[PDB]
């Protein structure tokens, strides 16, 4: 469980990172969002958390349509 | 160029971090995703909260949706409205197997998290 | 062993980001520096290369002295 | 407040997904920095770059130097300079277990790498 928790952890900041490529910073509101859910699943309290929170930050991602393949 | 190599290594090691996550709900919604079921909005985690969602054809429709219920990201959603791709309403019981080739896909689902 | 590979790469994307909010300055030689390293780890092919430059770049982060404690981090 | 906690959990995550990557090269920077034997520069990696580094006390120095010759993050690199605490150069005949008492701790030493990785 703890090691899923840190690789989790991993796993929030390259979404982030993915999301700041394609240029999601210059909308102001998003990104606070996207940091806001990257900020909680860094401090989450149990892998519960982490992963619902994750749901919502990738899905961020998975609405952009077009900016990236995921079939790839 | 060489931000693209770098953004598609980037990605790449996205998923494959995301698959061996092998989280329920993730996995949902990336293998929807692929399939060209993917959320309009921010995936809500509160009781009540709105999501839409296309659909894309008739056995995603068969495979998310049961009755008024659509599963989605390890949850349940309360459906509220279908729209065709002219954004007219769609009632489900026109969504079928026979009848879903005179439909206007993609659909779009409405619905409010339940429980 | 290419089974460890998306580990360090995930890796290599926390490390810059550490290294972005200790406010290593975006226009100084070594944000490039780390930037570049970065990029190469991500761009890998093998983990011998990743390693070696995960090194380089870890070591940044090692050299800021009290920036961070890492005994602490590390317990 | 929140982001300097957000950086700690960020900062802790890091250093337990090096611990889980299990490498020789990151663990030998990452366990002498714990020690107090840290780069003062970016670790560079061609044959003949330059470094500098921490050696903190005896024990290190004799874990890590002999003779004209480095062994720091899987590589040997040769030695340029020693300087100790006071800024004073330390030739390398000085630095023995019977002379050793008498330096001035920590040292710095500037090194040059042995060949390319």
């Amino acid at each position: 469980n703890a090691s899923k928790m840190s690789d989790v952890k991993c796993t929030s900041v390259v979404l982030l990172s993915v999301l700041q490529q394609l240029r999601v910073e210059s909308s102001s509101k998003l990104w606070a969002q996207c940091v806001q859910l990257h900020n909680d699943i860094l401090l989450a309290k149990d892998t519960t958390e982490a992963f619902e929170k994750m749901v919502s930050l990738l899905s961020v991602l998975l609405s952009m349509q077009g900016a990236v393949d995921i079939n790839k | 160029d060489k931000r693209a190599k770098v953004t598609s290594a980037m990605q790449t090691m996205l998923f494959t971090m995301l698959r061996k996550l092998d989280n329920d709900a993730l996995n949902n919604i990336i293998n929807n995703a692929r399939d060209g079921c993917v959320p309009l909005n921010i995936i809500p985690l509160t009781t009540a909260a709105k999501l839409m969602v296309v659909i894309p054809d008739y056995n995603t429709y068969k495979n998310t949706c049961d009755g008024t219920t659509f599963t989605y990201a390890s949850a349940l959603w309360e459906i509220q409205q279908v729209v065709d791709a002219d954004s007219k309403i769609v009632q489900l019981s026109e969504i079928s197997m026979d009848n879903s080739p005179n439909l206007a896909w993609p659909l779009i689902v409405t619905a409010l998290r339940a429980n």
